[PDB]
C-alpha cells in the first residue's frame, strides 16, 4: 500500500557540510508530506509539512520540496550544525484521513571540526576500588575513527564529543580498559589508525 | 477522485 | 504536552504490563506507536474521542483503554520477548490529516529469565597528571559496568549540583560478551574541567548512574540482592597534586 | 453558484444517525451505518469518485457523544415535533399502459422518523418501491422522497400513508386517473 | 412510544461563487434545529451563536492547530470536494422532455427530467409570446438529480393559430420548440 523509502544507514557529516536525506514515496491518494526529527532523549517532533503538491517546506535551515512528478520529498540543508544530530523521519499520510506511514529513520551525526588537534593517550587511576585501569585517547580531530577491540577481555568505547562551553572548547575522547596485567595504554588503540604525532607520555 | 470529510469535533465537557 | 508513564520497565515473559498517557493539547485523537532498535515507527492503535479507529496490532494480545478524550492507556496481557521496544504516545487535533505530537516514550524490556538483570558497578577514575601538564585540563572517567538491561541514566555532580558542560556520555553501551544474547553492558562517561579546578581539594566530583530494575513487590529467589531500581555512585575529591 | 453540504445527525433515544453529502439540494452519497458502506445516489457517481466510509462512522460517533453533552447543557429540553407536508406527484405526464413513477414527497418535518407506506386500492404495496435518506433543509428540518414505479391504469388508485409524531392519525395523500 | 427525542446536527457547508474563485466555509453545530456554535471562513474563528455553544467556541479556538486547520478549510476541504465531483455535478447536463397537451380552456407544457434546475419556458401566441394568463407550477425537484416544471396558458384554443412552447436550458445551445 502506502510506502515511504528514505536514506538507509547512519549519515556522518562534519559541520558545515551540505546534507541530503533522500525520500521517495508511493501512494495512490493525494497525500501531505512530513519530516519528523527525533533529538536524543526526546520523542519525534514535526520539522515541517507541505499539504499541496508542488510547494516547499522549511524549518531550522532544513528544506524539502514536495515533488509530485518524481514522488520525492528530499530533505536538504546547506550547512549542518552539531545541534542537528538526531534521527530524521520522512512521513506520508493521505489528505482524507490521518494514516501516517513513517520511513525507517535516518540517524544524522554531525561532527565538529577540531581547530587545534593534540592527540594523546593518557592513563588514569582511582582509589583502586576497581581492578581496572583505564586509558584515554583524547584531543584527536574528527577524522580519526576508533576501532572496537577484538580482544574479548579488552573493552574500547567509541569517540565522544564533549563541549567545555565557557572556553569554546570541543574535544574527542575514547576510553579503553581491561583487568589483564599485560594490558597497557601503549598498545590499547593498536586496532585503530591514530595520528602519527599522537603523544604517549612515560607512565 | 477521493472525497474528503470535515471531521466532527468533540464538545467541551 | 504529552506525558507517558512509565519511562522504563523490565519484566518477564508472560507478565502483564500497563502503559498510561495523557495529552493536554485538547486534542480528540491519540495514538500508540511502536519503535524498535532499527528505528522503525509503526502504529499500533488510534483512538478518537474514546472510540477505537485504527488497530494494526496482533489480535487479542493488547488491550487499549480510554476513559477520557485526553487519556490513552495500553495493556499487554502476556509480554513476549519481541515486545521489547520503545512505545510512543501521540496526539492529533482530530482523526483527519494532522501533525502528530509525541511523548517521551516508554522503554520496555521483556526478558526470558529475570535472573540476568544486574545493577551497574560504578567507578570514577582521576585525571592523568600527564594530561594536566600537557593540556592544562583534567578529565575524569566514569565506568558503569555489568548492568542489564540497558536502562541507565548517567549524570555528573560537582559540589552537589548536576553539571552538563564538559560532559560526554557514550550514546550506546558496549556488550561485555557481544556473543551472548543477554550480555551485560558497560558504559563510559567523561567530565573535563580546567586543571586548577581539579587541583582544588575543596571540589567534589561524583558520577551517578540511575538504574531502572525490579520492584519491591517483585519475587526474587536468589542469593544476590534484588536488582531493584537504584542509584549507584562513585566519587572523587580534587587533588593539589 | 453552488453549495455543497456535509450533513450529519444523531437522534436519541432512537440511537439513529446518518451521514450524507448534498450538492444544490441533491444527495451525492450517504454512508450506510449498518453496512459501513458508501451508497451513491446515482450508481454512476461511484465510478468517478470515492469516499472512505470509516471517516463518517467516526463523525457519527462524535455526534452521539456530543448529543449527551448538549442534552445536559439544555437541562434536558427535548425536540419539539414538527408535522410534515406530504405531496404526491408523477415525474412524467401519465399515459395509459406506459410505465411511470409516483413520487411521495415528505417535507418540513422533525424529528427524522417516519413510517411511509404506499397503498394501491387501500392495500399496501412494497414491490419496486424506493426511498431516499433524510435530506437537510435551510430551516434545518428534513425532507424525504419515496418512489413507487407503477403502470397507470383506469382501475387502480394510489395513496401515500405517512406516520409522524407531529401528527395524530396518519396523513394520506391520494392520486388517481 | 411518546418518550422525548433529542437531536444533534452538524452541517459543514461550502458556498461557491463563480466556481472556486470565491469560497465561503461554515462549520455549523445544531442542538435540535438551533445553531449554537459556528465557524465562518469570513470571521476566522468559532463564535457562539447562542450561549448554548459558549463553552465550545472558547474551547475549540484554544486547541493547538485548530485555527490553522479551519482557516485553510476553503482550500483543503471546500475547493477539494468541488473538483472531486465537478465532472458529474457542476458539469452535469440532462436534456429535457417537452410534452404539450390540453386540460379544455388550458393548454399545458410539461418539461421533465432536466438538470440543472435553471430553465426558462415561454409561450408564443403565433409569432409573438403571450405574456398574459400564463401560470407556472414552479421548479419541482424530483430528488433523483432531475427537475420538472409545468407552465400553463389560460388561452382560448382557436383552430388555425399555432401554439409553440419554447424552453431554454443550459444543456442546449439553442432553444427547444414544440408545436401543438
Ligand atoms: C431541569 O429543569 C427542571 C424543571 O423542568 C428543574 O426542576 C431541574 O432542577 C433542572 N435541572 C435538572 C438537573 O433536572
Ligand atoms: C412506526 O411504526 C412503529 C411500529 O408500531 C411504531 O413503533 C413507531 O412509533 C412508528 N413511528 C411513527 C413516527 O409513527
Ligand atoms: C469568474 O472568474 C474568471 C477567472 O478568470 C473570470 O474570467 C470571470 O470574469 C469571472 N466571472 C465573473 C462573473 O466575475
Amino acid at each position: 500500500g502506502d510506502s515511504v523509502t528514505q536514506t538507509e544507514g547512519p549519515v556522518t557529516l562534519s559541520e558545515g557540510t551540505s546534507l541530503t536525506v533522500n525520500c521517495s514515496y508511493e501512494t495512490k491518494q493525494y497525500p501531505t508530506l512530513f519530516w519528523y526529527v527525533q533529538y536524543p532523549g526526546e520523542g519525534p517532533q514535526l520539522l515541517f509539512k507541505v499539504p499541496k503538491a508542488n510547494e516547499k517546506g522549511s524549518n531550522r535551515g532544513f528544506e524539502a520540496t514536495y515533488n509530485k512528478e518524481a514522488t520525492s520529498f528530499h530533505l536538504q540543508k546547506a550547512s549542518v550544525q552539531e545541534s542537528d544530530s538526531a534521527v530524521y523521519y520522512c512521513a506520508l499520510s493521505p489528505s482524507n484521513t490521518n494514516k501516517v506511514v513513517f520511513g525507517t529513520g535516518t540517524r544524522l551525526q554531525v561532527l565538529p571540526n577540531i581547530q587545534n588537534p593534540d592527540p594523546a593517550v593518557y592513563q588514569l587511576r582511582d582509589s583502586k576500588s576497581s581492578d581496572k585501569s583505564v586509558c584515554l585517547f583524547t584531543d584527536f580531530d574528527s577524522q580519526t575513527n576508533v576501532s572496537q577491540s577484538k580482544d574479548s577481555d579488552v573493552y574500547i568505547t567509541d569517540k565522544c564529543v564533549l563541549d567545555m562551553r565557557s572556553m569554546d572548547f570541543k574535544s574527542n575522547s575514547a576510553v579503553a580498559w581491561s583487568n589483564k596485567s599485560d594490558f597497557a595504554c601503549a598498545n590499547a588503540f593498536n586496532n585503530s589508525i591514530i595520528p602519527e604525532d599522537t603523544f604517549f607520555p612515560s607512565p | 477522485g477521493g472525497y474528503r470529510a470535515r471531521p466532527a469535533k468533540a464538545a467541551a465537557t | 504536552a504529552v506525558f507517558q508513564t512509565p519511562n522504563y520497565h523490565v519484566t518477564q515473559v508472560g507478565n502483564e504490563v500497563s502503559f498510561n498517557c495523557k495529552q493536554t493539547l485538547g486534542h480528540d485523537t491519540m495514538y500508540w506507536y511502536k519503535q524498535d532498535s532499527k528505528k522503525l515507527l509503526k502504529i499500533m492503535f488510534s483512538y478518537n474521542n474514546k472510540q477505537l479507529i485504527v488497530n494494526e496490532t496482533v489480535p487479542r494480545r493488547f488491550s487499549p483503554q480510554s476513559s477520557d478524550k485526553a487519556h490513552l492507556n495500553l495493556r499487554i496481557k502476556s509480554v513476549e520477548p519481541e515486545d521489547s521496544a520503545v512505545y510512543l504516545c501521540a496526539s492529533s487535533l482530530d482523526w483527519g490529516v494532522n501533525t502528530l505530537y509525541f511523548g517521551a516514550g516508554t522503554r520496555l524490556s521483556v526478558l526470558e529469565d529475570l535472573n540476568k538483570v544486574f545493577p551497574p558497578e560504578v567507578a570514577v577514575f582521576e585525571p592523568s597528571e600527564a594530561e594536566i601538564s600537557h593540556t592544562q585540563k583534567a578529565t575524569l572517567v566514569c565506568l558503569a559496568t555489568g548492568f542489564f538491561p540497558d536502562h541507565v541514566e548517567l549524570s555528573w555532580w560537582v559540589n552537589g549540583k548536576e553539571v552538563h558542560s564538559g560532559v560526554c556520555t557514550d550514546p550506546q553501551p558496549l556488550k561485555e560478551q557481544p556473543a551472548l544474547n543477554d550480555s551485560r553492558y558497560a558504559l563510559s562517561s567523561r567530565l573535563r574541567v580546567s586543571a586548577t579546578f581539579w587541583q582544588n581539594p575543596r571540589n567534589h566530583f561524583r558520577c551517578q548512574v540511575q538504574f531502572y530494575g525490579l520492584s519491591e513487590n517483585d519475587e526474587w529467589t536468589q542469593d544476590r540482592a534484588k536488582p531493584v531500581t537504584q542509584i549507584v555512585s562513585a566519587e572523587a575529591w580534587g587533588r593539589a597534586d | 453558484e453552488h453549495v455543497i453540504i456535509q450533513a450529519e445527525f444523531y437522534l436519541n433515544p432512537d440511537q439513529s444517525g446518518e451521514f450524507m453529502f448534498d450538492f444544490d439540494g441533491d444527495e451525492i452519497f450517504h454512508v450506510d451505518m449498518a453496512k459501513k458502506e458508501t451508497v451513491w445516489r446515482l450508481e454512476e457517481f461511484g465510478r468517478f469518485a470515492s469516499f472512505e466510509a470509516q471517516g463518517a462512522l467516526a463523525n457519527i460517533a462524535v455526534d452521539k457523544a456530543n448529543l449527551e453533552i448538549m442534552t445536559k447543557r439544555s437541562n434536558y429540553t427535548p425536540i419539539t415535533n414538527v408535522p410534515p407536508e406530504v405531496t404526491v406527484l408523477t415525474n412524467s405526464p401519465v399515459e395509459l399502459r406506459e410505465p411511470n413513477v409516483l413520487i411521495c414527497f415528505i417535507d418540513k418535518f422533525t424529528p427524522p422518523v417516519v413510517n411511509v407506506t404506499w397503498l394501491r386500492n387501500g392495500k399496501p404495496v412494497t414491490t419496486g418501491v424506493s426511498e431516499t435518506v433524510f435530506l437537510p433543509r435551510e430551516d434545518h428540518l428534513f425532507r424525504k422522497f419515496h418512489y413507487l414505479p407503477f403502470l397507470p391504469s383506469t382501475e387502480d388508485v394510489y395513496d401515500c400513508r405517512v406516520e409522524h409524531w407531529g401528527l395524530d392519525e396518519p396523513l394520506l395523500k391520494h392520486w388517481e386517473f | 412510544d411518546t418518550r422525548p427525542r433529542f437531536l444533534e446536527q452538524v452541517k459543514h457547508e461550502c458556498h461557491f461563487f463563480n466556481g472556486t474563485e470565491r469560497v465561503r466555509f461554515l462549520d455549523r453545530y445544531f442542538y435540535h434545529q438551533e445553531e449554537y456554535v459556528r465557524f465562518d471562513s469570513d470571521v476566522g474563528e468559532y463564535r457562539a451563536v447562542t450561549e448554548l455553544g459558549r463553552p465550545d467556541a472558547e474551547y475549540w479556538n484554544s486547541q493547538k492547530d485548530l485555527l490553522e486547520q479551519k482557516r485553510a478549510a476553503v482550500d483543503t476541504y471546500c475547493r477539494h470536494n468541488y473538483g472531486v465531483g465537478e465532472s458529474f455535478t457542476v458539469q452535469r447536463r440532462v436534456y429535457p422532455e417537452v410534452t404539450v397537451y390540453p386540460a379544455h380552456n388550458l393548454l399545458v407544457c410539461s418539461v421533465n427530467g432536466f438538470y440543472p434546475g435553471s430553465i426558462e419556458v415561454r409561450w408564443f401566441r403565433n409569432g409573438q409570446e403571450e405574456k398574459t394568463g400564463v401560470v407556472s407550477t414552479g421548479l419541482i425537484q424530483n430528488g433523483d438529480w432531475t427537475f420538472q416544471t409545468l407552465v400553463m396558458l389560460e388561452t382560448v384554443p382557436r383552430s388555425g393559430e399555432v401554439y409553440t412552447c419554447q424552453v431554454e436550458h443550459p444543456s442546449l445551445t439553442s432553444p427547444l420548440t414544440v408545436e401543438w
